């Protein structure tokens, strides 16, 4: 065994099976702990008459002879921590009238003999936790008059009998956490004076114990995880000088108006979940409180004298309760955090936050704050975090917020004006309701929750100059050629064949699409380089709605008219139905109209992009409307394709051949130009494929009106029917 | 009642590592919150590291990932290891104990009953 | 006091006490394990055994004889261990089968099985 010069022999871990021999005659300490000692024979310590610290923890000690510890009249500490020791040795420890600390915790103690703890009077610390004790020892504890600390913590205790700790007069700390304590008689703590700490942390207490009223001086009370639900008034009348009350994580409903009253030394007061309490707590006399947290309950008012008292208050978290009016927070110079979430506060007055130096974090989210005074935050100097999300705002002040490092405004959809970045020079996290408001701050790097991206541009709506000119050319050619075809077809004012009427109707739909893209290009021209302010107004206004309706209606009408043209061509190949086809064309027009109008019925279809195109959609929505339209158009193309291949199958007349060829070319072009847009609309539904939003927007803008700008060119240049109609129009005008 | 006597720590240059120990001598209950508190010159005490009885650990944001608290209840000691000490870290350091609550121990100095004398840590840049 | 231990029957002879102490009993110690109370007898004569160990054997004590007789019949191979003999003179504790309450012990004796 390793020795030491200070008479502190350390034999821990040596693997000994008995008390070491050959040691010095007189020692003061002994550390035989990890050496496996099964039992202590009689007078195993007779060689050591001056030992004062014996540490027999660790080893699996099962038997101690009654005379083993005899002759140790100078022992001070005896630690039998991790042994077997099924019972407390009442005879072995008897006669040790000098020790002050006794550790018997990690043993599998199940019974305590009534004669235990006899003959020793200087004991001050006692460990009996982590055992299996069904009842609190009464007589053995009564044998100890000088005990200053006791831990009956992790036993199987069920109830505390009255007058259980009567003779423990000079007891300061009592731990009873983590057992099955269920009932405490009203006299269980009688005679237990100057007890500063009581720890009933994790027991099963349903009713609040009144026995604590028998403790005159008590600092820490720790009923933490119990079934306590109601705290009566005057629950702490007998403890005027308590500082810590732990009651977190137990089901509370009612707390009482004056439960925490006249507790001058109390520092914190955290209540959560007590939803049945109406009035604000009566905290008069409790002025040293430094942080009060209140539940989600039915508290509607705050006492105006909240800051007149509680001069040392550092944080208040009223939160989930329903507060309506905020008193003037003048004073409370030490207040740093104010949390008012999910309240019902209708406005912020100018004097509500007057003063409040050293106020760092302010949370006001989930309230009904429709008005904020211009100089509400002017006095706040060191304010850093501001959370006013989902507050139904309409205007936001700027003065006094220069020092903000985090601003939240997510849910204020009615707040639309841009926020200047000159006022907020220290932002590092920003959350604005609309993506157009954030790009004014660009990205010191500012992180904005709504990503600007490419589908919410604030510099140029169309993008590059090549795209701008392509869109301009498409609009011009579509409008002019569609108008020319419409005039040269409908100016005959004579018998109109079904094919010519259908060509005119498709030209009308393409003219409408040209009008849509002209609206888009005029918006881009008049908002060149400054789309940041225009985007919110455009998306929220009726201009985006009408543009989207025009686009959807024109596309759907063109598709349906092309289908009916295919059906008419098939019937003409088979073989007089002028009125029937006119009625069918009107039916197609009304179907296109209702399809275009459905987004107006639905919520926010056209607000996704400034292009006001619903079926080009993001990853998250994957809307039923767009998927149904894509599927309808796809199955429509399949139907017309298969019927026209059937027409070829039954067909291996020159005018008929020209008409069917022109219709086939229209079909082929329309299918080609609708395929990429449908592919990009279906792309978000699958996560495997990722396509850049800039390319998506460019392809959509270039291909969506392309059939509209292309069909009139085909009809004008490759159909002799147009030449005949032009000759007829020239004859009519001349 | 714990004496809670701490030692270790001294003048160390910036970027160094320093280890503080705190040995309890009195009651020495191994089932309570234990924490380290920093007292800046002219400022107030602020918690920097707390540990539960089980071993769950919380740190202050200024030292999170940079300090490490560890409790050895077999020898009844608490330890704080610091790496890459910035000149801002010069302060007085106190080890503090409290009553049992397995919740993440609050960093407020009023949650702790027993305090040490503190030890000086000077980080000269 | 002095206690000496001497089908197999074993008798503990103890002449140290002036008068017969109460709650005097026997114990079996497994090799390198704790010792459990096979039997004990009070001053009045009430006897306490272990529920699983209860069987053919019984304790008998006579004041005139001053010898505790424990006879076992139909012994079992899983029963063999070292047997002790403990007494308790001082008053103020309930009778039981735990080693803590007892104040004096003997030497012990091994047993054999057939």
């Amino acid at each position: 065994c390793s020795c030491d010069g200070d008479r502190r022999v350390d034999c821990s871990g040596k693997g000994l099976t008995a008390v070491p021999e050959g040691l010095s005659a007189f020692t003061q300490a002994l550390d035989i702990s990890m050496n496996n000692i099964t039992q202590l024979p009689e007078d195993a310590f007779k060689n050591f008459p001056f030992l004062e610290e014996l540490q027999l923890a660790g080893n699996d000690l099962s038997f101690i002879h009654p005379k083993a510890l005899s002759g140790l009249k100078e022992l001070k500490v005896l630690t039998l921590q991790n042994n077997q020791l099924k019972t407390v040795p009442s005879e072995a420890i008897r006669g040790l009238s000098a020790l002050q600390s006794l550790r018997l915790d990690a043993n599998h103690i199940t019974s305590v003999p009534e004669d235990s703890f006899e003959g020793l009077v200087q004991l001050r610390h006692l460990w009996l936790d982590d055992n299996s004790l069904t009842e609190v020892p009464v007589h053995p504890l009564s044998n100890l008059p000088t005990l200053q600390a006791l831990t009956l913590a992790l036993n199987k205790i069920s109830s505390i009998p009255d007058f259980a700790f009567t003779n423990l007069s000079s007891l300061v700390v009592l731990h009873l956490h983590n057992n099955k304590i269920r009932s405490l008689s009203q006299h269980c703590f009688d005679g237990l004076d100057n007890l500063e700490t009581l720890d009933l942390n994790y027991n099963n207490l349903g009713e609040f114990p009144q026995a604590i009223k028998a403790l005159p001086s008590l600092k820490e009370l720790g009923f933490h995880s119990n079934s306590i639900s109601v705290i009566p008034d005057g629950a702490f009348d007998g403890n005027p000088l308590l500082r810590t009350i732990h009651l977190y994580d137990n089901p509370l409903s009612f707390v009482g108006n004056s439960a925490f009253h006249n507790l001058s030394d109390l520092h914190s007061l955290v209540i959560r979940g007590a939803s049945m309490v109406q009035q604000f707590p009566n905290l008069t006399g409790t002025v040293h409180l430094e942080s009060l947290t209140l539940t989600g309950t039915k508290i509607s008012s705050i006492p105006n004298n909240l800051c007149q008292e509680q001069k040392m208050l550092r944080t208040l978290d009223l939160s989930y309760n329903n507060i309506r009016d905020l008193p003037s927070f003048n004073g409370c110079h030490a207040l740093e955090e104010i949390s008012l979430q999910r309240n019902q506060i209708y406005q912020i007055k100018e004097g509500t936050f007057q003063g409040l130096i050293s106020l760092r974090i302010l949370d006001l989210s989930r309230n009904l704050i429709h008005e904020i005074h211009s100089r509400a935050f002017a006095t706040l100097g060191p304010i850093t975090n501001l959370d006013v999300s989902f507050n139904e705002l309409t205007s936001f002040p700027t003065e006094g917020l220069n020092g903000l490092n985090q601003l939240k405004l997510v849910g204020n959809f009615k707040l639309k004006e841009a926020l200047a970045a000159k006022d907020f020079v220290n932002l590092r996290s920003l959350s604005v309701p609309y993506a157009y408001q954030c790009c004014a701050f660009w990205g010191i790097i500012i992180h904005c929750t709504p990503s600007t991206g490419a589908f919410k541009p604030c510099e140029y709506l169309l993008g590059s100059w090549m795209i701008r000119l392509t869109v301009w050319f498409i609009f011009l050619v579509a409008l002019f050629f569609n108008l020319l075809v419409i005039l040269t077809t409908f100016a005959s004012c004579t018998s109109l064949p079904s094919s010519k009427l259908f060509i005119g109707l498709i030209s009308v739909s393409n003219l409408f699409m040209g009008i849509y893209t002209g609206i888009l290009t005029f918006l881009d021209a008049v908002s060149w380089g400054r789309f940041a302010e225009f985007g919110i107004w455009w998306e929220t206004g009726s201009g985006c709605k009408v543009a989207g309706f025009l686009a959807v209606f024109s596309s759907e009408s063109a598709i349906f008219l092309l289908m009916l043209a295919t059906v008419e061509r098939s019937l003409s190949a088979k073989d007089n139905h002028l009125k029937q086809f006119r009625v069918a064309a009107l039916l197609a027009f009304l179907g296109a109209t209702v399809a275009g109008c459905f987004p107006l019925f639905h919520r926010g279809e056209y607000s996704a992009s400034p292009l006001c195109l619903p079926f080009p959609t993001g990853e998250t929505p994957s809307l039923g409307f767009t998927v149904t339209l894509v599927l309808l158009n796809s199955l429509a193309f399949l139907l017309m394709a298969v019927i026209y291949t059937k027409l070829y199958c039954n067909l291996e007349e020159n005018s008929q051949s020209s008409m069917i060829k022109h219709v086939a070319w229209l079909i082929f072009t329309n299918c080609i130009f609708f395929c990429p847009v449908a592919f990009f609309s279906f792309a978000p539904l699958i996560t495997a494929i990722s396509i850049s939003p800039e390319i998506m927007k460019s392809v959509t803008l270039i291909f969506f009106p392309l059939p509209a700008c292309l069909n009139p060119v085909l009809y004008v240049f490759f159909n002799p029917k147009f030449k005949e109609d032009w000759k007829l129009l020239k004859r009519r005008v001349t | 009642q714990v004496q809670l006597q701490e030692s270790g720590g001294g003048s160390v240059q910036a970027g160094g590592s320093l280890r503080l120990s705190c040995a309890a001598s009195g009651y020495t209950y191994s089932r309570t919150c234990m924490a380290w508190f920093r007292q800046a010159p002219g400022k107030e005490r602020e918690g920097i590291a707390t540990i539960n009885s089980d071993g769950t650990t919380t740190y202050a944001d200024s030292v999170k990932g940079r300090f490490t608290i560890s409790r050895d209840n077999a020898k009844n000691t608490l330890s704080l290891q610091m790496n890459s000490l910035k000149p801002e870290d010069t302060a007085m350091y106190y080890c503090a104990a409290a009553s049992l609550s397995t919740r993440g121990c609050s960093r407020a100095e009023w949650e702790y009953r027993y305090w040490g004398q503190g030890t000086q840590v000077t980080v000269s840049s | 006091v002095q206690l000496v231990e001497s089908s197999l029957r074993l008798s503990c002879a103890a002449s140290g006490y002036t008068y017969s102490p109460y709650c005097m009993g026997w114990f079996r110690q497994a090799p390198g394990k704790a010792r459990e109370g096979v039997a004990t007898v009070d001053l009045d004569g009430s006897t306490i055994y272990a529920d699983s160990v209860k069987g053919r054997f019984t304790i008998s004590q006579d004041n005139a004889k001053n010898t505790l007789y424990l006879q076992m019949n139909s012994l079992k191979p899983e029963d063999t261990a070292m047997y002790y003999c403990a007494s308790r003179t001082r008053a103020g504790v309930t009778c039981g089968l735990n080693w803590a309450i007892f104040s004096y012990w003997g030497q012990g004796t091994q047993v054999t099985v057939s």
